[PDB]
């Protein structure tokens, strides 16, 4: 098909599971690209299943906070997805090597965060697995933009209209109403949003223990606090923000418009 | 204080 005859193969970028990714080059536009190349029938029934869903649902998004795929592609036993290209790592690499960010600086990732999955909401798509290993810098620079990234786990919703889209995604990050088998929408994305804010702001979750069991419970509960020290410096808006996005009740549960408008984000 | 280490994504309930 078109990948081998339109795109030129270049260095291996990084790996994960049956899918290497490499950059590679448009020969005609020159233009460069992250090409996620992936074994065919080494994968699984389901497996297939979540990249036709990648695929479409990437091809619905345009947003400068979101890696844009360009083409997706299909061969002898090898599928192709080309984006935008991006050498910044992911967010949670950044965070893990500089323990915290700033109110300033968290305030800036996550607004790009909450612009991102804004526009997402309004193309009727649920991400439902945002975490910092699914956000990408676009490069190594200082102020290099958030791009959202892996919508294996992602599905279209019609209008604001709720239903059970299964138990998915990830521990730290699931939505009280997912881990009710409650019917859930666009709220979820908030939930992880406010996990991500936390992390932002003191390096570590708000919900964690090493059962599963007693972290779902936690988590169902609302039950995580501001600790001293490290939160006694914080501003009060900012635990605000958390809150409006870590309630519990999706329905009284803050927005991607409202958040956008919140002073802690706006004012910035 | 609680940890930042990294998780996986699931398709399903596994429940660990």
């Amino acid at each position: 098909t078109r990948f081998t005859e339109e795109y030129q193969l270049f260095e291996e970028l990084g790996k994960g599971a049956f899918s290497v990714v490499r950059r590679c080059v448009k020969v005609l536009a020159g233009q460069e690209y992250a090409a996620k190349i992936i074994n065919t029938k080494k994968l699984s029934a389901r497996d297939h299943q979540k990249l036709e869903r990648e695929a479409r649902i990437c091809r619905l998004l345009k947003h400068p906070n979101i890696v844009r795929l360009h083409d997706s592609i299909s061969e002898e036993g090898h599928h192709y997805l080309i984006f935008d290209l991006v050498t910044g790592g992911e967010l949670f690499e950044d965070i893990v090597a500089r323990e915290y960010y700033s109110e300033a600086d968290a305030s800036h990732c996550i607004q790009q965060i909450l612009e991102a999955v804004l526009h997402c909401h309004q193309m009727g798509v649920v991400h439902r697995n945002l975490k910092p290993e699914n956000l990408l810098l676009a490069s190594k620079l200082k102020g290099a933009a958030v791009k959202l990234a892996d919508f294996g786990l992602a599905i279209e919703v019609e209008g604001e209209q709720q239903a059970w889209f299964g138990f998915a995604g990830t521990p730290g990050y699931l939505s009280p109403e997912v881990l009710r088998k409650d019917p859930y929408g666009k709220p979820v994305d908030l939930w992880a949003c406010g996990v991500i804010l936390y992390i932002l702001l003191v390096g570590y979750p708000p919900f964690w223990d090493e059962d599963q069991h007693r972290l779902y419970k936690q988590i169902k509960a609302g039950a995580y606090d501001f600790p001293s020290p490290e939160w006694d410096t914080v501003t009060p808006e900012a635990k605000d923000l958390i809150n409006k996005m870590l309630t519990i009740n999706p329905s009284k549960r803050i927005t991607a418009a409202e958040a956008l408008k919140h002073p802690w984000i706006s004012h910035r | 204080r609680n940890k930042l280490r990294r998780q996986h994504d699931y398709d399903t309930f596994v429940d660990l």
